[PDB]
């Protein structure tokens, strides 16, 4: 009992129910996504992952709607594409110019979002808002502004590291994922959302400035730190370990990793 | 399946032998016009070694592919191609003493 | 279109034989071209008097290079590090630390003309516009180490050359 | 003292080039072309730009396209010049080198002047050209163009009629029309020996569509007519300039699309998306979609061939080099046996060959 | 300035060794450079063979000049203007004015 | 050096119109600012 | 540049240098110019540009395939035969 | 067992002391993208680096460290290598397992 | 007749069309064991069987080259006889089978 | 979507189509597949036993007096049965238009050098025996150039690194310059450009 479901063109048993994003997922072609995050959870904003059913006028988040009945959805269609451009201008359209110095720079998924899809062209023509820093702890490099409130690392806090002491803050613009109140925010899993954050808005301060991304080898290991034996993908510039990232593995880390280890 | 030359296993090898005849009386004709002075036996023990060198290949074809690749090393030196340097290159005379011993290396370097 | 060059033939009349067996015993195209170079002895002679003369030059000129200040006299690099990330010769290497105030900056930005191709790939890239491939030409040395120059020689060479580059880039960039 | 069989050695400088190719994104690898025929470092890079272009499915706005054609031409006129000059100075002609190196150093103040080198001038680009040309440029070729006609015409009065220079290549080393073809000699050694065969004519790739101009045969196929071929070539050439000079539109010069080409400094300074795709365009450069082509151009010495895969990703994975002198010089100890030794080397420079190609 | 080009080392000091070298090259070059005269010289030119310049990792390029033979000054480029290599050249007059065989050999 | 006034948020560029760092908005006032690369502190 | 040599100069040419002088540059382009300003570009419109109808490179296709073989009737040419040139009409012979 | 061993001028000590690597990449974990993790490698195994004493500069010594080969299939690699008759070390393909996702679930209670 | 031929290795041949008949007539000839089979003598005979009817047809030579759309049919004639070792080969090669052996499917699938 | 894109004429594709079905016809003992690059590029391929007997028929007319070999590439590929992949460009003058038969061969298995066919293809054996493996048949003379004289492994084998296993340097002891293995200074950094996300939707293969 699991449903028939036709991506673009060709047929797939699908799982019953499943996101229409988990069924182009299990055909392997990639809608271009934001918030969403599996290991994680689902939400309906940043709607980058917007997609067109095959007759339904109106396209729709592809995280969302769980597939059904024979449904035909034409990730390549044009209508498609005109949604994702027009999304893609307005998230750029108040992300600061900071790339050369921003230290996620070499990877940023919003950058490859921008090469894929996004129009080239500027054609925004005013004043970009920009927002103080709230300093938060030893680890973790807050800067801000770069923030785009795909929320992501309040539903990594209060769903994984059970803390929930950061959460969105105001409304329209202005609004903040940034805790309010100074209070530092220490845990045990603060070291992954530097890997969980979309952007360069949460960066890695003992690492920071320090590297780039295209130049460091990759190699792949263990932790030794724990005896829980997560997998791992260390990196290094030549001849000198630079950072530490998680390796995804079923049975121990999933994506994540420790932080003593980090 | 195509073979190159010969068929079978002996039939490479005998092959292999005029080589060794050519290249073996060849080479005090090299150590003569070349003005190498290595021992003239030396050429030639070097010669018998690196004919040990694949001295267990065993595949069909790729025997007398080796043997296609051994003319052209005596096509060149009895055509004065190559040269002093070029043929005094297979004797790894500058190279600094590397024992195989696992101790003496372990004193000596990181190593594999 | 397509066009026969030669092709043509000599007349066989007689006046024209004449002319050519004239021309053959008395040499007359030899004379001819014999003439041509006493022509060009009394042309002006067109060598510049180098060192005292220079050849001139244009704006866009690529030569030494020479990382150089903000008037307020802070450096401008920033160690965006796509310097070495878009040069061909991978001439540079750099290792950005972050400075005591929080800055981005280099702790060893450095070249070496030895690998450079003076191809001014950096000169493009620079979204600061810190490096630039400065006019000066000349610098041949005696030393295979001098070459490799460190982040404070290059740094000299944007305090010796400072307005003299400033006034290629308010030349030229317009056209960039 | 007669030659009995020509051994040519080539790979002396073969500097290795594909195999660093391979390992460098499309816009770092575009150097390596200038450093291929060096003499001929313009055409090189067309070559290679439309090389790209047709993989990547997009076409220069007009203006670059008769930046390209009028440089590939001034280039047509340095091989040429440099072809007839040093093949005289290798049968010791010695002096119309020194005439003519004069007017050389006025074309590369030219590309020192557009470009900011004097040679190996990386401007042409992928999407189309790079910096757009200074203002004060076009009237001062105007000026140089003019006159130039009198300096290729005194040469002739030094070379053509001199008989001493005719009798020494006018019987050599003729090639069979036929023969030719069967060794695939390409551009001017083909002409030589009479076949109308020219790719400007035949299959043109830019605004030669709306050039005019004169492609001169040659005839008995020695070495003569060739030279013959080369000085014409150059007064068509010298045609050419006249016709872009006087059709040269205003518009933009690079291709609009940001996504290959880098935006303008004044704008990636202050628009989000100007910055990115510079940052990125210089990063990891610009994908290529999958895929395999041979193109081809009338470069001076003969057809330049460029047959490149793209794999998809932005280091391209092998681009074979068709190299014109490669199959002249193959085709040399046919072309030579049993002549005089200084007329091999008289037949070596109708060849008008450079290593730098063959070895690529 | 006097200087001119004659083939054949014999008859000749200074070397130029403009442009890429390679690995069949360089014996040939070695030979060269043995066969001159004292007191040569040589000049490596452009980044070409400075050290290898742009073809710095190939199995085929030599990497710099200097390792087979003894280079006197250095003349960046890619190509260096040829005027940057005037100023080369008399630069290494600068440096043979400096030469004082005579004055060290009486002193020891 | 000094740094200038401002209330609040505002233009940096480094003082060069595309010859500057690419441009930015600094945003603060009474409080030190910034910045880019550009110093520009606003603490006024 | 003097009339006693000069004419005699353009005698022993045959070519009268005096015309040209292209020997040298006594009075070319002025180096100071005035500022470009320079040409905007044709997709600069902010009214109505999509990427997804500019692009080119999304326009590449998979190759077109025939036969495909490992899974009357008349002759035919790969093209029209091209024809013969004209001969260069004002200067037909060099 | 098609050997090719002298074949190749490869030196006796790099088809012996060493190993390759074959793997399929895992996610750069910064990104959320797919692409590059998919096809196999065939990384070798890493070697000494020091340092120059001038200028700090990354010298090494190892003949072939940057090698590096995609494939389409493992098996093909393994076979690959074989014919080379290079040490190797498979590793797993280790594609996630599908999860279930309901926005809905959020509100239970 | 015609003075000089054009290519320099091309050789002026007057009154080709005797020389043409029997170029066609070996044509046809040596064509004629090609088992009705492959669709090689179908096309090959079809044109030029077309060719010889303009060769009969045309007694003429100025306005022929202008009739086999060729420049100079003094070439095609060589054209032709390279069509008779062709069809000299053609037999060797004898009549088609629908393909020998296919390539494994692995292979031949760009990109990669 | 004209400025930019180019316009890729309809008629080219029809005329290599139908000559690409013509030549299919003529000679189907070997055309695996007569593929037409979608901007006006036709290529047939062949089985790497028959190389000879089709190129031989690329030179006869019929249409296919396609004289000159361009070039000879072999392009490399690690997977495969058989790496390497050997490609012949070829170009006919009176119908001025370019068409490129390939093959592929193993490591191992000796197909026949081409050179009688095309004519000029004599320097072009010796280049992909120096750069490859592989080896042609009948071919009057393989040997090296575009290399040092001893040197060994055939570079371009995809694999292999650039900078070689060796090095030559003058030795004053010996008096000579000599081979030693690499030493290489600075290490050639990699940088690993290569991003997430496909660009592109219109190849992709299937997942499988
Ligand atoms: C009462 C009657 C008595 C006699 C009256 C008639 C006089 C007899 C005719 C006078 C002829 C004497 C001239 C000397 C012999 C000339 C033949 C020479 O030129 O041979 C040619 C070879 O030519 C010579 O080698 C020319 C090379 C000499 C290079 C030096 C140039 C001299 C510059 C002029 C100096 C003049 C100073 C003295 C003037 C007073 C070979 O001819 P060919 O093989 O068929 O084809 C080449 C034709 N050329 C001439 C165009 C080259
Ligand atoms: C002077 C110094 C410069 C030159 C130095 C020597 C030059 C020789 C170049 C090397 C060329 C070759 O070695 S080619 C392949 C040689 N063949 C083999 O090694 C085969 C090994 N297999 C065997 O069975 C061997 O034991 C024997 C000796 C062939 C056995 O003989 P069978 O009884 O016939
Ligand atoms: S990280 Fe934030 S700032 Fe740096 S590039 Fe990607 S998006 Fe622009
Ligand atoms: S915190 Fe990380 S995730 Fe939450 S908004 Fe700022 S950037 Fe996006
Ligand atoms: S671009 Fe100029 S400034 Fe920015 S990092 Fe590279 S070098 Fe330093
Ligand atoms: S000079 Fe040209 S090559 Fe050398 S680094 Fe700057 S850009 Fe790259
Ligand atoms: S310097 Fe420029 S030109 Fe001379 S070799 Fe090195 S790269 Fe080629
Ligand atoms: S993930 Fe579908 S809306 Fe952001």
């Amino acid at each position: 009992n699991l449903i028939e479901v036709f991506v673009d063109g060709q047929s797939v048993m699908v799982e019953p129910g499943t996101t229409v994003l988990q069924a182009c997922e299990k055909v392997g072609m990639q809608i271009p996504r934001f918030c969403y995050h599996e290991r994680l959870s689902v939400a309906g904003n940043c709607r980058m992952c917007l997609v067109e059913i095959e007759k339904a006028p109106k396209v729709v988040a592809a995280c969302a709607m769980p597939v059904m009945k024979g449904w035909n959805i034409l990730t390549n269609s044009e209508k498609s594409k005109k949604a994702r451009e027009g999304v893609m201008e307005f998230l750029l359209a108040n992300h600061p110019l900071d790339c050369p110095i921003c230290d996620q720079g070499g990877e940023c998924d919003l950058q490859d979002q921008s090469m894929m899809f996004g129009s080239d062209r500027s054609r925004f023509l005013e004043g970009k808002r920009a927002v103080e820093d709230k300093n938060i702890g030893p680890l973790v490099k807050t800067i801000m502004t770069r923030c785009i409130q795909c929320t992501r690392c309040i539903r990594f806090a209060s769903e994984i590291a059970g803390v929930d002491d950061l959460g969105t803050t105001g409304r329209g613009n202005d609004m903040q994922v940034g805790t309010y109140i100074e209070k530092m925010f220490m845990s045990e899993l603060s070291g992954n959302i530097i890997d969980i954050c979309p952007v360069g808005a949460l960066t890695s301060k003992p690492y920071a400035f320090t590297a780039r991304p295209w130049e460091t080898r990759k190699t792949e290991s263990i932790d030794v730190m724990d005896a829980v034996g997560s997998n791992i993908v260390v990196s290094t510039r030549t001849g000198e370990v630079m950072r530490i990232l998680p390796r995804m593995h079923e049975d121990i880390n999933e994506e994540w990793i420790s932080d003593k280890t980090r | 399946v195509k073979p190159i030359f010969s068929r079978d296993m002996n039939e490479a090898k005998r092959r292999v032998r005029e080589l060794y005849r050519a290249w073996y009386r060849e080479v005090p004709n090299t150590v003569h016009l070349f003005q190498l002075d290595i021992s003239v036996k030396q050429g030639r023990d070097k010669v018998r070694e690196m004919f040990m060198k694949n001295a267990h290949v065993t595949d069909p074809r790729v025997v007398d592919l080796l043997v296609i690749k051994g003319k052209m090393e005596l096509e060149e030196t009895i055509n004065v191609w190559k040269q002093r340097t070029h043929i005094m290159r297979f004797f790894h005379e500058t190279e600094a003493p590397r024992p195989t011993d696992f101790l003496s290396k372990f004193y000596v370097g990181h190593d594999p | 279109t397509y066009k026969f060059v030669n092709m043509r033939e000599p007349s066989m009349d007689m006046k024209s034989v004449t002319d050519r067996a004239a021309q053959t015993l008395l040499w007359t195209e030899l004379v001819r071209g014999l003439g041509m170079t006493l022509s060009y002895l009394f042309r002006e002679p067109a060598t510049i008097n180098y060192p005292f003369e220079k050849g001139p030059l244009s704006p866009r000129f690529r030569g030494e290079h020479a990382l150089r200040r903000y008037p307020s006299g802070e450096e401008r690099c920033i160690a965006c590090k796509l310097c070495e990330a878009v040069c061909p010769a991978q001439a540079i290497t750099i290792e950005a630390e972050p400075r005591a105030d929080g800055s981005r900056r280099t702790t060893r930005y450095d070249i070496d003309m030895t690998k450079c191709i003076y191809c001014g790939f950096c000169q493009e890239a620079c979204p600061v516009d810190a490096i630039v491939e400065g006019p000066n030409f000349e610098f041949s040395t005696e030393t295979h180490e001098e070459l490799l120059y460190n982040k404070e020689k290059l740094l000299n060479n944007g305090d010796k050359w400072e307005a003299e580059i400033a006034a290629n880039i308010q030349a030229d960039y317009l056209y960039r | 003292e007669m030659v009995r069989k020509c051994d040519p050695h080539i790979g002396l400088l073969h500097r290795g080039t594909e195999k660093l190719i391979e390992y460098k994104t499309y816009l770092q690898a575009l150097p390596y072309f200038d450093r291929l025929d060096y003499v001929s470092m313009m055409c090189n890079e067309q070559a290679y730009s439309l090389a790209v272009e047709k993989l990547l499915n997009i076409q220069p706005p007009p203006r670059a396209q008769w930046i390209r054609v009028l440089f590939g031409e001034i280039t047509r006129l340095l091989n040429h010049i440099m072809a007839v000059t040093t093949h005289a100075l290798d049968i010791g002609a010695m002096t119309p080198f020194f005439w003519m190196f004069e007017e050389r150093e006025k074309m590369f103040e030219f590309y020192e002047r557009v470009s900011g080198a004097r040679m190996h001038a990386a401007y042409i680009r992928p999407g189309g050209v790079h910096q757009d040309l200074p203002l004060g440029l076009l009237d001062d070729i105007y000026e140089f163009s003019k006159n130039f006609s009198f300096r290729i015409d005194e040469l002739e009065e030094m070379l053509t009629n001199n008989r001493i220079w005719r009798n020494r290549t006018v019987d050599i080393g003729v090639v069979t029309a036929e023969d030719a073809l069967n060794y695939g000699f390409s551009g001017v050694m083909l002409r030589g020996s009479g076949i109308q065969w020219d790719l400007r004519k035949t299959q043109p790739y830019d605004v030669y569509d709306q050039v005019e101009f004169d492609v001169p045969i040659g005839s008995r196929g020695d070495c003569y007519d060739r030279y013959l071929c080369r000085v014409e070539e150059m007064r068509q050439s010298l045609r050419i300039i006249s016709q872009c000079l006087n059709k040269m539109p205003p518009g933009e010069i690079k291709v609009d699309d940001a996504k290959v080409s880098p935006p303008k400094r004044a704008e990636m300074k202050t628009s989000m998306e100007s910055l990115i795709h510079h940052f990125k365009l210089y990063t990891e450069g610009y994908q290529v979609p999958p895929g395999a082509t041979y193109t081809a151009i009338e470069a001076p010495k003969g057809e330049f061939g460029v047959y490149l895969v793209s794999d998809g990703s932005s280091r391209p994975y092998r681009c074979k080099i068709k190299a014109p002198g490669f199959a002249h010089l193959a085709g040399l100890d046919k072309m030579s046996k049993g002549h005089m030794l200084a007329d091999v080397v008289a037949i070596i420079g109708t060849q008008d060959i450079v290593f730098g190609e063959v070895d690529r | 300035f006097g200087v001119v080009f004659r083939a054949s080392p014999r008859q000749s000091d200074v070397m130029i060794v403009a442009g890429t070298l390679t690995n069949k090259m360089a014996p040939a070059l070695r030979k060269v450079y043995d066969q001159m005269p004292e007191p040569r010289y040589v000049v490596s030119m452009g980044s070409c063979a400075n050290g290898g310049g742009y073809y710095h990792y190939s199995y085929s390029v030599v990497r710099g000049c200097d390792r087979i033979v003894p280079v006197d000054i250095y003349v960046p480029g890619c190509p260096p203007t040829a005027e940057a290599l005037l100023y080369g050249i008399l630069q290494l007059q600068r440096k043979i004015k400096r030469e004082k065989r005579l004055r060290i050999w009486y002193r020891r | 050096p000094v740094s200038e006034v401002g209330s609040r948020v505002i233009s940096c560029d480094g003082g060069g119109g595309a010859l500057g760092h690419p441009r930015v908005y600094i945003n603060l006032d009474k409080e030190t600012k910034t910045g880019t690369c550009g110093y520009c502190g606003l603490q006024f | 540049a003097t009339r006693v040599i000069q004419l005699l100069r353009n005698w022993a040419s045959g070519r009268d240098l005096q015309a040209k002088l292209q020997l040298r540059y006594q009075e070319i382009s002025k180096r100071t110019q005035p500022p470009p300003k320079l040409p905007v570009g044709p997709s600069h419109k902010l009214s109505n540009n999509y990427y997804c109808t500019r692009d080119g490179r999304r326009e590449a296709m998979p190759p077109s395939i025939v036969m495909s073989s490992q899974k009357e009737k008349k002759a035919v040419t790969p093209a029209p035969p091209i024809k013969r040139w004209e001969l260069s009409k004002d200067q037909p012979y060099l | 067992k098609l050997d090719i061993t002298t074949l190749t001028g490869v030196p006796e000590e790099h088809i012996k002391t060493r190993k390759v690597r074959i793997f399929v990449p895992a996610r750069n974990n910064m990104q959320s993208g797919v692409n590059n993790t998919k096809k196999w490698k065939m990384e070798f195994d890493t070697r000494e680096r020091w340092e120059n004493p001038l200028m700090g500069w990354s010298s090494t010594a190892d003949p072939l460290s940057n090698l590096v080969l995609t494939f389409s299939t493992k098996e093909d690699a393994v076979a690959f290598a074989e014919k080379n008759g290079w040490s190797f070390d498979v590793e797993e393909r280790k594609v996630p397992k599908p999860k279930s996702k309901s926005y809905g679930a959020n509100f239970s209670w | 007749l015609k003075k000089t031929t054009g290519l320099v290795g091309l050789a002026v041949c007057e009154t080709p069309h005797e020389r043409l008949k029997i170029l066609y007539t070996k044509i046809l000839d040596v064509l004629g064991q090609i088992p009705k089979n492959a669709a090689y003598r179908k096309y090959t005979e079809q044109i030029t069987n077309e060719k010889l009817g303009m060769v009969k047809a045309e007694p003429d030579v100025k306005k022929l080259e202008e009739q086999l759309q060729g420049g100079q049919i003094e070439e095609v004639i060589l054209q032709a006889e390279n069509e008779l070792s062709l069809a000299r080969k053609m037999l060797r090669w004898k009549p088609w089978e629908p393909l020998v052996e296919e390539p494994p499917a692995n292979q031949w699938k760009w990109p990669i | 979507t004209r400025p930019t894109i180019r316009p890729r004429n309809d008629v080219v594709h029809k005329q290599l189509s139908a000559f690409g079905q013509y030549v299919a016809e003529i000679l189907p003992k070997y055309v695996q597949q007569v593929q037409v690059s979608c901007f006006n590029e036709l290529e047939i391929f062949i089985h790497p036993d028959g190389v000879i007997p089709v190129l031989t028929f690329l030179r006869d007319h019929t249409n296919a007096q396609f004289k000159s070999l361009a070039d000879l590439t072999a392009v490399d590929v690690p997977t495969r049965q058989n790496r390497f992949e050997i490609v012949y460009n070829l170009l006919s003058l009176r119908f001025n238009s370019r068409i490129r038969v390939k093959t592929y061969t193993d490591e191992l298995t000796p197909i026949e050098s081409s050179v009688t066919v095309y004519k000029a293809a004599n320097w072009y054996e010796r280049e992909i025996w120096d750069m490859f493996g592989v080896f042609f048949a009948n071919h009057p003379d393989l040997r090296r150039i575009l290399t040092d004289y001893g040197f060994e492994g055939h570079p371009f084998r995809k694999d292999f690194p650039l900078s070689g296993y060796v090095e030559l340097r003058y030795d004053d002891e010996v008096k000579r310059v000599v081979a030693e293995p690499v030493e290489l200074a600075q290490e050639f950094r990699k940088f690993d450009l290569n991003s997430p996300w496909e660009a592109f939707p219109a190849y992709r293969q299937p997942p499988e």
